[PDB]
């Protein structure tokens, strides 16, 4: 038990050790180890299985009932200032650790068969193991300096994961835009860390909390400076994750392989921006104005993503904007005071979002088997039709995911969504009704995606484009089916979506007594009933609009021209965001030169 | 302990360079010359390591190896050598960088004799600068490096190198103009005319005389170390060069001007150092800002990396005047990290210059479709250069920020303004290094670039040099306590004296 | 505390030994592969 | 002059003296004002 907790530090080291072993030999020979594709992946799979078993053992020991462990040591000491680094063991840390390890293991199990036609196979597994090791290091980190260290590591490895094929020109600018988008939040977190070390200097979180409490009690500073420092702290997860000012990096980072976005969107870059505010909750509980502006910008970006993701012809961009909308929900709930409910909503959202991205990647791979190497004719929705009879279990899994993201009967996201709406209705009625309309607006385009992707008649390609399927892949005429590789995680990730709905009920409320903040109501039922009513409204609108077809959207597009054309591109966001900034920077650098 | 070590380490390349014009008949290109020079550099680095690991202690804060030799009964030229705390890793960096630069100079055909002779002559002076503990012999060793690097950049470089070489030698002469005056001014005040270093720090001067001496020091140290009014020589110096001379140009030669900038202007006189500390901090901030904004609009491949030397030495210019123990201790680590990054990056630039003759970022569109080790090494060196925490650049700038955050006499406006400006400086500094990697490799395959020139994938020899240059940066960035204990007592004594002199 | 001398004395002899072993390794500057004297000019 | 505008940095005013003169005197004025403000603000 106690040696098991003393030796609980090599778990993020062994995937890093495997990545070092792979990368030391991949650049030394690059012709001998290039033939070895399968056992070099089997070794990484065995290391990830050992890490998953260690994570399950630590989570079982934490749920059995113990004390939160800590281990710190001196790192770059000085005469007066001493910096301590190490690892903390928390039940929330193990709860995120099992999620990260299970998601990485299922992504590697998908990429075992997804990359069976690409010559680059060993660098993909090495970079995925490096991403998993950096995320496992980011989970267990009690000091904010190593939070910044693993933040930079996640940003660098995501910059490596975006540019993989180095053939397309969109992914060239996408990684360079995403790195400076992360650099804006890194600048904000650096200013926040500088201000926090200027005021405080006790490196613990609770020590910083009660030191700031004693510095607020005995009058030494102004609360406006603490508000500016809290805004600078929040500015990190604004630009790293998706928010109102900085969210245009995510459709650029969408372009690439599907196991890349399956790790980026699930619990690694999405969960880290929430976990930074989760570790800074006693600092943020002192003043409420930063909590109100956090909830306001979360409700604003949730309202923005729902109106963007309607008229989108790409499946992965609409999935990413729905992820932005759910980020708005969980950020607004964390600003209100739905902390444990926001963490449970993040867990549920990652649980169905990884499965939904794997199903979308299976549909994309089937359309790659049908339609050739043109990506714009492959990710479009005008060609999707009649995919239910060819993909029965994949279509059923996508239906389960698209129904659990709504949850008009009692399901996984149902209780978490009603707890979020109850917290906002306790906070503010206007944001509650805004999120109530947003919850129907997201179900509208969700069921639009479900009724345009699988159900309907089979639609072919017009003869203006090329019609061949022998460019650089296999030869197949009918839409085929993945035999055993891609079908396994789609049925593994089904039973958590059933289990966490009954395990996270508000009656027993085990998640509240398991994860707590460090320090029966009928109105809940009628807000839940209003959510079911607007979900049924969204279902009955999006059903016959695309299956029956009597409210045809062409007459609706001819009806409202400017409201459609303003949100058609994205929302007229990027053409104002990049243009004058890049031109001003170019003119300033030209004048300086 | 009774044997002279540093004197023989300095004098051994100067003696061994006399065998370079001898050279029994190779009947070839000059391969015995480089095979002898590599062995000479290897045994010199082995002697440096063997002298460091035995006699250098970490307890005495003064000088461990103290050897004095009476040269003449005249003026005061005295061969007195001494190793300090913050100068002991500098010699081990000098020997390592010069050994790998000797090993990296394989394709030399046009006059290798004078090349390796000037290399072995500059390797003696690069240790004689850091090992001397005099006032006049230090100026002699500073003017010793005047001729050989100028001669190498004259006999080979890019285009119009004759305009750059004369400007470089006249800039170095203008740098050396003030050193003799500023050394004789502090020595001719009162009595004790002898030029011992330990007696010059105990002398007392007036306020205006110390201000004039500090101005004469800062003019030469602003000519040497590049600041925004005196950095016009550096694009012409570091853009028009080849790789094995550019390694020594961008490594220890830039830290030579920063080591003396600490050792004279803090230990000799700290009273006038505090009056120019906000000016030096603001000049380093403007340096960090101006280097990225100048290098982003540049189209040349080598000046784009040469301005990164200014962008990285601005952090040292900030951290020198921080008046903190951690801020003073992080400057040596930042200098070592910047040298180890810039030498590898400029050797890599000089290596990829031979595969693609055009030095334009527009035609370079499809160089990554054939060779992948070159692209992987460039991505690894760039990511080591920008902000990464596994390498010690982030640890060095974190030490600078932490040492500048807890300072004195700059309470309300100055710390937050300088921190907010250095934050947008580190916003601006990865932009051009990202855009270069986006424009050169990431793109379609150019047909004319393959039709005109044919590129060949890299050797396993080229992997070995970058593998030897990358591992000490990761070893320092993973465990920064290895370099701390070397000069912790010296930096503590320096900061204690600087806080004893500074009132309030 | 970690010292520098026992980790440097165990890493420098293999560093001395690998220099000549990688110096005999070549192949790019061998047949012709290049039109030039070695410098920039 | 001729080898400075070949990529995405092409503008209309690059070698005109009337623009670069006022830009240079504005940059030098802000540099001198920042140096004077940091000299008269610190140690007080
Ligand atoms: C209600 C008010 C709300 C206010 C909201 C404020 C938001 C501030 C953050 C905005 C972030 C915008 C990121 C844009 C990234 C992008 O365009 O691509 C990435 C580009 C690439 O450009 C170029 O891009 C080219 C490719 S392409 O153009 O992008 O296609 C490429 O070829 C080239 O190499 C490269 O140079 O990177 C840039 O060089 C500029 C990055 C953005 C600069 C950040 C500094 C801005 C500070 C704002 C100061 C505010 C003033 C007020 C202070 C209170
Ligand atoms: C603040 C402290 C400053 C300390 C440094 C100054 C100390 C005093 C230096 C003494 C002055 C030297 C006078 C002789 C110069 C000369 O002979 O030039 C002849 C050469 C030949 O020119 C070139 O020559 C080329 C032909 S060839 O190379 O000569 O063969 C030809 O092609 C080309 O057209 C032509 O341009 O000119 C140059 O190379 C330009 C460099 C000249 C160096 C002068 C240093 C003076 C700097 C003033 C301080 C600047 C301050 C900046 C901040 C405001
Ligand atoms: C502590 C933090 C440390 C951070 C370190 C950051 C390193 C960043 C490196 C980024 C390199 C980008 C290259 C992208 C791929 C490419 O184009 O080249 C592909 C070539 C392969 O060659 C060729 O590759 C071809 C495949 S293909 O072209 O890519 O399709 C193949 O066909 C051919 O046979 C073969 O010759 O290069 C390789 O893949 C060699 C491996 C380089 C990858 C490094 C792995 C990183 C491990 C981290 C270790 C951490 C150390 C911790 C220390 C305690
Ligand atoms: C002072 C020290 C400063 C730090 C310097 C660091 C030195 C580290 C250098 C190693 C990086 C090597 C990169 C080579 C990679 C490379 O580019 O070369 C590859 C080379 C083989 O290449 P080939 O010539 O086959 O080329 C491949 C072609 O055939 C293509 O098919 O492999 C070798 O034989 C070297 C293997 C490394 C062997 C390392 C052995 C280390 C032994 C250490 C013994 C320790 C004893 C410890 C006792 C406690
Ligand atoms: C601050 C600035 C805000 C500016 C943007 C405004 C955002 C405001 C929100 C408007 C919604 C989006 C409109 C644009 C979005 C848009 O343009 O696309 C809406 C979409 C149009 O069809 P598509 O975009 O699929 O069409 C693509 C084709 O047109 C291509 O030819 O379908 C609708 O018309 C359905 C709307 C019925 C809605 C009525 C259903 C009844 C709802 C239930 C009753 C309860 C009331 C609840 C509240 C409604
Ligand atoms: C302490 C040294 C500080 C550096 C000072 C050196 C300044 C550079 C020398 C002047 C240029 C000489 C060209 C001569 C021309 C010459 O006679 O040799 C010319 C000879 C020709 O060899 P190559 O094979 O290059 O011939 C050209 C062929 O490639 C045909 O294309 O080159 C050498 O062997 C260079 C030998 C070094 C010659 C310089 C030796 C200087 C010894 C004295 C150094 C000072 C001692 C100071 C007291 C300690
Ligand atoms: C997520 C974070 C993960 C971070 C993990 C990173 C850990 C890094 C910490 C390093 C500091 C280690 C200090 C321990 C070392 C220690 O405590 O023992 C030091 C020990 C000294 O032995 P003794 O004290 O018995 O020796 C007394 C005698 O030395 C007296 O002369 O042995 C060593 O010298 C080991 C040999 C160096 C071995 C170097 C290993 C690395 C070699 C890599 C070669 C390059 C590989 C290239 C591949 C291409
Ligand atoms: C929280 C939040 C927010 C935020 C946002 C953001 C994220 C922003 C950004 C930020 C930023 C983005 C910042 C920046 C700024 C800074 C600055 C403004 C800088 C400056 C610059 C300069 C200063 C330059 C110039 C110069 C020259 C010309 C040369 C050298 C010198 C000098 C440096 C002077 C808001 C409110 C929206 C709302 C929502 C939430
Ligand atoms: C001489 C010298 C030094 C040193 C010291 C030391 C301390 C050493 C080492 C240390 C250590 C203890 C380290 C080690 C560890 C780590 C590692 C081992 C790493 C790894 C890496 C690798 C191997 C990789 C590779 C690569 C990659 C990553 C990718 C791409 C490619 C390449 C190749 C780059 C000093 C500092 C005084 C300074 C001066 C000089």
């Amino acid at each position: 038990m106690e040696p098991l907790y003393q030796y609980a530090w090599l778990i993020p080291v062994l995937p890093l050790l495997g990545a070092l072993i792979v990368g030391f030999g991949l650049i030394a020979f690059s012709e001998t180890t290039s033939k070895l594709r399968r056992p070099s992946a089997i070794f990484i799979m065995a290391l990830m299985a050992i890490a998953m078993g260690h994570s399950l053992t630590l989570f079982w020991s934490q749920v059995q009932g113990h004390l939160p462990y800590t281990q710190m040591i001196e790192w770059a000491a000085a005469g007066n200032l001493h910096i301590a680094m190490g690892y903390v063991i928390d039940p929330l840390a193990a709860l995120m650790l099992v999620i990260v390890t299970t998601v990485a293991f299922l992504v590697m199990l998908y990429s075992d068969g997804y990359m069976a036609h690409d010559p680059g196979y060993v660098r993909f597994f090495a970079y995925l193991s490096l991403f998993g090791s950096s995320m496992l290091g980011l989970v267990v980190s009690p000091n904010l300096v190593q939070v910044y260290i693993f933040w930079e590591l996640v940003g660098m490895c995501s910059y490596l994961l975006i540019g993989f094929w180095y053939d397309r020109k969109s992914a060239a600018e996408a990684a360079q835009k995403a790195f400076v988008t992360n650099r804006v939040g890194d600048f904000g977190l650096l200013l926040g860390m500088v201000g926090l070390f200027w005021a405080t200097g006790t490196f613990d979180f609770a020590g910083m909390g009660d030191r700031l409490t004693e510095l607020v009690n005995t009058g030494l500073l102004s609360p406006s400076l603490a508000a500016i420092l809290a805004i600078l702290v929040f500015l990190g997860p604004v630009a790293k994750s998706a928010q109102f000012p900085l969210h245009v990096w995510l459709p650029d980072a969408m372009e690439g392989p599907t196991p890349i976005s399956a790790l980026i969107h699930a619990a690694t870059m999405v969960a880290a921006g929430v976990f930074l505010i989760a570790r800074m909750f006693p600092v943020f509980e002192q003043l409420p104005q930063v909590m109100t502006t956090i909830a306001w910008t979360g409700a604003f970006t949730a309202f923005m993503g729902a109106t963007i993701a309607i008229t989108q012809n790409d499946i992965k961009k609409s999935l990413a904007y729905s992820t932005i909308s759910q980020l708005g929900y969980m950020v607004m709930g964390m600003g209100v005071g739905a902390y444990s409910a926001g963490l449970f909503h993040l867990m549920t959202h990652a649980y169905f979002k990884a499965m939904l991205f794997l199903g979308s990647g299976s549909v994309i791979h089937s359309m790659e088997g049908v339609v050739g190497h043109n990506p714009d004719l492959a990710q479009d929705m005008r060609y999707m039709g009649g995919l239910r009879k060819y993909m029965p279990i994949t279509g059923a899994t996508f239906l389960v995911g698209c129904l659990a993201i709504s949850g008009v009967p009692p399901f996984a996201g149902f209780w978490s969504k009603d707890e979020i709406l109850g917290a906002v209705f306790h906070a503010n009625p206007a944001m509650w009704l805004l999120t109530w309309l947003t919850a129907g607006l997201t179900a509208f385009y969700m069921f639009r995606m479900y009724f345009m992707t699988f159900e309907g008649k089979f639609r072919n390609v017009p003869p203006e484009r090329q019609e061949h399927h022998d460019h650089h892949s296999h030869h197949a005429a009918v839409p085929h089916e993945s035999p055993w590789t891609m079908t396994l995680p789609l049925v593994v990730l089904a039973i958590p979506s059933t289990l966490i709905g009954f395990v996270g009920t508000p009656f027993n409320n085990l998640f509240e007594v398991f994860i707590h903040a460090p320090g029966d109501l009928t109105e809940f039922l009628i807000l839940g009933g209003s959510s079911v009513g607007i979900g049924l409204m969204g279902i009955t609108v999006a059903y016959l609009m695309y299956l029956k077809g009597t409210p045809s959207p062409q007459a609706i597009a001819k009806a409202i021209q400017p409201l459609y054309q303003f949100s058609l591109h994205k929302w007229y966001f990027d053409e104002l965001y990049e243009a004058v900034f890049i031109k001003g920077c170019r003119r300033l650098a030209r004048q300086v030169l | 302990s009774t044997f002279p070590w540093l004197t023989t380490i300095i004098l051994f390349p100067i003696v061994a360079a006399l065998a370079i014009p001898f050279i029994p008949d190779p009947t070839g290109k000059g391969r015995p010359i480089r095979w002898y020079a590599l062995a000479v550099g290897l045994i010199d680095f082995a002697l440096i390591v063997y002298a460091f690991t035995n006699f250098y202690d970490l307890n005495t804060p003064g000088m461990q190896l103290w050897e004095s030799y009476d040269w003449i009964p005249e003026i005061g030229l005295r061969w007195s050598v001494g190793a300090d705390g913050l100068s002991m890793p500098l010699i081990l960096l000098t020997g390592f960088i010069t050994t790998l630069a000797i090993l990296a100079a394989w394709p030399v055909t046009l006059k290798p004799r004078l090349f390796y002779f000037l290399m072995l002559a500059m390797y003696g002076g690069q240790i004689a600068v850091f090992a001397v503990q005099d006032m006049l012999v230090f100026f002699l060793a500073w003017e010793l490096e005047l001729i050989p690097v100028y001669l190498l950049l004259a006999i080979w470089g890019g285009h119009k190198r004759q305009y750059a070489a004369t400007k470089f030698i006249l800039y170095t002469a203008g740098s050396s103009l003030f050193i003799l005056v500023a050394g004789l001014a502090m020595a001719f005040y009162g009595d004790t005319v002898s030029f011992d270093m330990q007696t010059l720090a105990a002398k007392d001067y007036a306020l205006g005389f110390q201000l004039l001496v500090y101005a004469g020091f800062l003019v030469a140290y602003g000519v040497k170390l590049p600041i925004v009014p005196l950095h016009t020589w550096l694009p012409d110096a570091h853009g028009e060069a080849t790789a094995p001379v550019h390694m020594l140009l961008a490594g220890i030669l830039l830290k030579m001007g920063g080591y003396a900038l600490i050792r004279m202007n803090v230990d000799m006189l700290p009273a006038a150092h505090a009056k120019f500390a906000p000016v030096l901090v603001i000049l380093g901030v403007v340096n960090i800002i101006y280097a990225a904004l100048t290098s982003y609009a540049q189209r040349n491949l080598k000046r784009k990396i040469a301005y990164s030397s200014i962008s990285h030495i601005g952090f040292v210019l900030i951290g020198i005047a921080s008046f903190t123990n951690l801020g003073m201790s992080g400057a040596v680590l930042q200098m070592v990290s910047h040298g180890l990054i810039g030498a590898s990056l400029f050797f890599l630039v000089g290596a990829t210059y031979d595969r693609t003759h055009t030095l334009i970022l527009e035609e370079m569109g499809g160089v990554g479709q054939k060779m992948k080790k070159i692209f992987a090494m460039f991505t690894a060196c760039s990511l080591a250069s920008l902000a990464l925490p596994g390498m010690s650049g982030f640890v060095a700038e974190l030490m600078v920020f932490i040492g500048f955050a807890t300072s004195d006499a700059y309470s309300l406006p100055f710390r937050v303004i300088v921190v907010f400006l250095a934050a947008v400086g580190v916003i601006l500094t990865p932009i051009y290094l990202l855009s270069m990697l986006r424009e050169i490799f990431y793109g379609p395959e150019n047909k004319e670039l393959v039709e005109h020139e044919a590129l060949v994938d890299a050797e396993p020899r080229e992997v070995f040099i970058i593998a030897c240059l990358l591992v000490p940066i990761i070893g320092i960035g993973l465990y920064p306590k290895l370099l701390t204990q070397i000069y912790d007592a010296t930096t503590g004594q320096v900061i204690a004296r600087a806080r004893e002199v500074l009132p309030t | 505390v970690i010292s520098v001398k026992p980790i440097l004395l165990a890493m420098t002899p293999v560093f001395i030994l690998l220099c000549l072993f990688f110096g005999t390794r070549n192949g790019f500057y061998d047949t012709d592969q290049y039109h030039g004297n070695g410098s920039a000019h | 002059a001729t080898d400075f505008n070949r990529g995405i940095m092409k503008f209309d005013g690059a070698d005109s003296p009337a623009m670069i003169a006022i830009s240079a005197v504005l940059i030098l004025g802000f540099i001198a004002g920042l140096i004077w403000w940091a000299l008269h603000t610190a140690y007080a």
